[PDB]
RNA sequence: GGCUACGUAGCUCAGUUGGUUAGAGCACAUCACUCAUAAUGAUGGGGUCACAGGUUCGAAUCCCGUCGUAGCCACCA
RNA sequence: GUAAGAGGAGGUAUAGGGAGCGACGCUUGCCCGGUGCCGGAAGGUCAAGGGGAGGGGUGCAAGCCCCGAACCGAAGCCCCGG
RNA sequence: CCGGGUGGGGGGGAGGCGCCGGUGAAAUACCACCCUGGCGCGGCUGGGGGCCUAACCCUCGGAUGGGGGGACAGCGCUUGGC
RNA sequence: AGAGCGCAAGGGUAGAAGGGGGCCUGACUGCGAGGCCUGCAAGCCGAGCAGGGGCGAAAGCCGGGCCUAGUGAACCGGUGGU
């Protein structure tokens, strides 16, 4: 997907993880020439904290989590209540 | 063929070369022969490598 | 008791962790020989080259500069002309061919042999099952195989050393004799390194100086920086 | 190429870190036993421990050089 | 279906998917050598990884950078039987 | 290796040993390192098992939670195979 | 000259290329006039020069083998050097 703090969406085709075979040199090249081509694409996954007066979740980056705990407390700071989940994530950042 | 393989020499007092050829099979032990480096007139030659 | 009483004072010496380099090993381990007479510095070499690899177990053929004090006395089997030679150098009844039985007959007393190349031949395939298996016999860098070794008759009675490797490399180098104080022991222990260095395999890779153990004889040794 | 294991009697197979004194069942050999074949017991022929080198005073027992055998990875302008 | 999820199935080894034959009556012999498949906590070979004996460039040096053995790193194929 | 070696506790006591000779490849108090195999630990470094819940996942009449599984499972990157 | 001259045949050869002995190592370097051959490419032949070298009393031969088959442009890189 795309996480909600640093962006961090897909990469394709020529993303990679290619195969070559690849060159070097271990007699005329390690194996010399080889080439091919792939796919690749980020992380993402879960964090459900509570904060303020209710529950919320989190698709979070690879290693972006301390920045969501961050903004739990920047959250602490100001007025959070009523009952708006996602709209009060939201006016987090 | 590799049993008369191809092998150089090379002079003592500091490298040098010549092309030739061998015969291991043959009662070919090691060799000494005498021949001319690029540098001066004749002199040792000593039998080395592949 | 299992070491002595010597030895459990002169463990009250050795704390098995210290270097002593070749100067504090010449000083203290001069003293290290509270025992009885001529400790011989014992530099017991180690290193690695696999006890054998072929033909790598050093042979190393050193007089230290400075000497011994001991005999050899060599005998020599020199061929008559030969003994000429050895008359004058430290050669016992030199016998060109017929000392041979005093030898192989059962009567000892010698060291070395020097003897020839020629006799070395004919002498080698007699003895070549006591004095050879055990430590005299040619072995053509022991000293033993030449006129020019006769030269080194005289380099055998100023120190011959055979550094060979066994197990260990190991060697015993051999003067300290508790009667050389600090100079001869420096100069003696440096010289040893030196011929050390000079006899090197051709790429046995490691260690090519550890295990020093400068024992006068009768005690403590541990190392001495393996290199100073 | 790199790494690994094995190759010893005509057959098939142990003795393997020494130091002894190189084997087993088949098979060949003249017997033995049975009245009779076979069953099995005995004594001999066959090793030239994959060939050499070196370690050891003393290796088929160890390192090393060549090949034959196989196994996977893996090289081939 | 990239996926959320979907059918399976609000069904549960007399239930659900895949293959060979094709009522019923008789019957279904030998081969695990090549292969596929089932299992098997010794092992060969091999990955990145982990590791660091050992080598080099360079600075006066402190240092920085690269090369890298021993030896521990799977699946797998080999091996072993069915 | 059934032969003795190694160690401790003690009695008791002024007495007990090593070279050559002898034998074989070697001479056997003592000293130096090392090898063989082991044993205990200290550095590195992995293999295997249990329990816990709180990551993560299932579910139960709203559940702030109870019950189950749980560091695997799901996934992201990379690693070799088929 | 029907023998021999490695190997198939052909040419040729005892006024040697065949067969015996002694010293050796010109399967030499830097070059190459001018010719064979031929679409290109490659292949074939070589006097002499010059370094220095072997043998030879000298004259002199020597840029492997009596000659025709025993061979692979380039791109990739391995290895020693400049």
């Amino acid at each position: 997907k795309v996480c909600e703090i640093s962006g961090k969406r897909p990469i394709v085709a020529n993303s990679i993880q290619r195969r070559g075979k690849a060159k070097r040199e271990g007699g005329v090249g390690k194996k010399t020439t080889g080439i091919s081509k792939r796919r690749q694409y980020p992380n993402l996954q879960k964090v459900r904290v509570r904060v303020a007066g209710q529950e919320i979740t989190f698709r979070v980056a690879a290693s972006h989590i301390p920045k969501v705990y961050e903004l739990v407390e920047r959250a602490k700071g100001l007025k959070l209540e009523g009952l708006s989940p996602k709209e009060i994530k939201k006016e987090l950042l | 063929v590799r049993i008369k393989l191809l092998l150089e020499c090379t002079e003592c007092k500091r490298r040098n070369y010549a092309t030739e050829k061998n015969k291991r099979n043959t009662p070919n032990k090691l060799e000494l022969r005498k021949y001319c480096p690029w540098c001066r007139k004749h002199t040792v030659h000593r039998e080395v490598k592949i | 008791p299992k070491h002595g009483k010597r030895y459990r004072a002169l463990l009250e010496k050795v704390d098995p962790n210290k270097v002593y380099t070749i100067d504090e090993a010449a000083r203290l381990v001069k003293e290290l020989a509270t025992a009885k007479f001529d400790e011989t510095v014992e530099v017991h070499a180690k290193l690695g080259i696999d006890p054998r690899r072929s033909d790598q177990n050093v042979r190393g053929t050193v007089s230290l500069p400075h000497g011994l004090g001991k005999q050899v006395r060599v005998l020599a089997i020199a061929k008559g002309e030969k003994i000429k030679e050895a008359e004058e150098a430290g050669a016992d009844y030199v016998g060109g061919e017929e000392i041979i039985q005093k030898i192989l007959d059962g009567w000892m007393d010698f060291d070395a042999v020097v003897a020839t190349p020629d006799v070395m031949g004919a002498v080698g395939s007699k003895l070549g099952r006591i004095l050879g298996p055990r430590g005299l016999l040619p072995n053509p860098k022991a000293g033993t195989v030449g006129f020019n070794i006769g030269e080194i008759i005289r380099e055998i009675k100023a120190g011959r050393i055979e550094f060979r490797n066994d197990k260990t490399g190991a060697i015993h180098a051999p003067v300290g004799k508790a009667s050389f104080p600090p100079e001869k022991l420096a100069d003696n222990i440096r010289a040893f390194i030196r011929a050390l260095e000079a006899h090197k395999p051709e790429g046995a890779k490691g260690t090519f100086l550890r295990s020093v153990y400068v024992t006068t004889t009768m005690g403590p040794s541990v190392r001495i920086n393996p290199h100073s």
